[PDB]
C-alpha cells in the first residue's frame, strides 16, 4: 500500500491534464494560422509606394 | 467573448466532467467493497462505531 | 487525475481484490483442512495448547 501512495504522489506530482490540452491545442493552432496571416499581411506592406510612381 | 485565448465552456463542460468521475469512483469503490461507509473518509462516525461493535 | 500515466483508481480496486482473494483463501483452507486453527501461522497459543493436548 505504501508503494501505491508513493506512485500515486509521483502521478499528482507530474501527470498533466490532457483535456485542458485538447482544447490548448486547438485554440494554439488557430491562433498560429491567425499569426501566420498576420505576418503575410505585415509583410505586403511594401507594394503600395510602387503605384504612386 | 469569441476570443482565441481562452474558452470557459470547456473549462466548465470539464468540471461536470470531473465530478462525473469522481461520482464513477465512489460507485466503484462501493461495489469492489461492499460497503457504502468503507473508510473514516466516507463517515467517521458511523464507521468507528462499526469498528468498535 | 485525468492522466495518461498513473492510474490510482486501478490500484485501489487491486487491493480490494487482493483482499477478497485473501479471504477466499482462509475460507477454502477450512473447508479443506477442517480446522478454524491449523497451523501456528492462525493463531499459536491455542494452537500449541491443542498440540499438547
Amino acid at each position: 500500500k505504501l508503494q501505491d501512495s508513493l506512485d500515486a504522489g509521483v502521478g499528482n506530482l507530474v501527470d498533466a491534464d490532457l483535456a485542458k490540452e485538447s482544447a490548448k491545442l486547438q485554440s494554439l493552432q488557430t491562433k498560429q494560422q491567425l499569426g501566420v496571416q498576420a505576418l503575410s499581411i505585415a509583410n505586403q506592406s511594401s507594394s503600395s509606394i510602387l503605384s504612386l510612381f | 467573448l469569441n476570443s482565441i485565448n481562452t474558452n470557459s465552456g470547456a473549462l466548465i463542460a470539464l468540471q461536470n466532467l470531473n465530478s462525473t468521475n469522481a461520482e464513477l469512483t465512489q460507485v466503484q469503490q462501493r461495489i469492489n467493497t461492499g460497503k457504502k461507509i468503507g473508510s473514516a473518509k466516507d463517515n467517521g462516525a458511523i464507521w468507528a462505531t462499526a469498528k468498535n461493535q
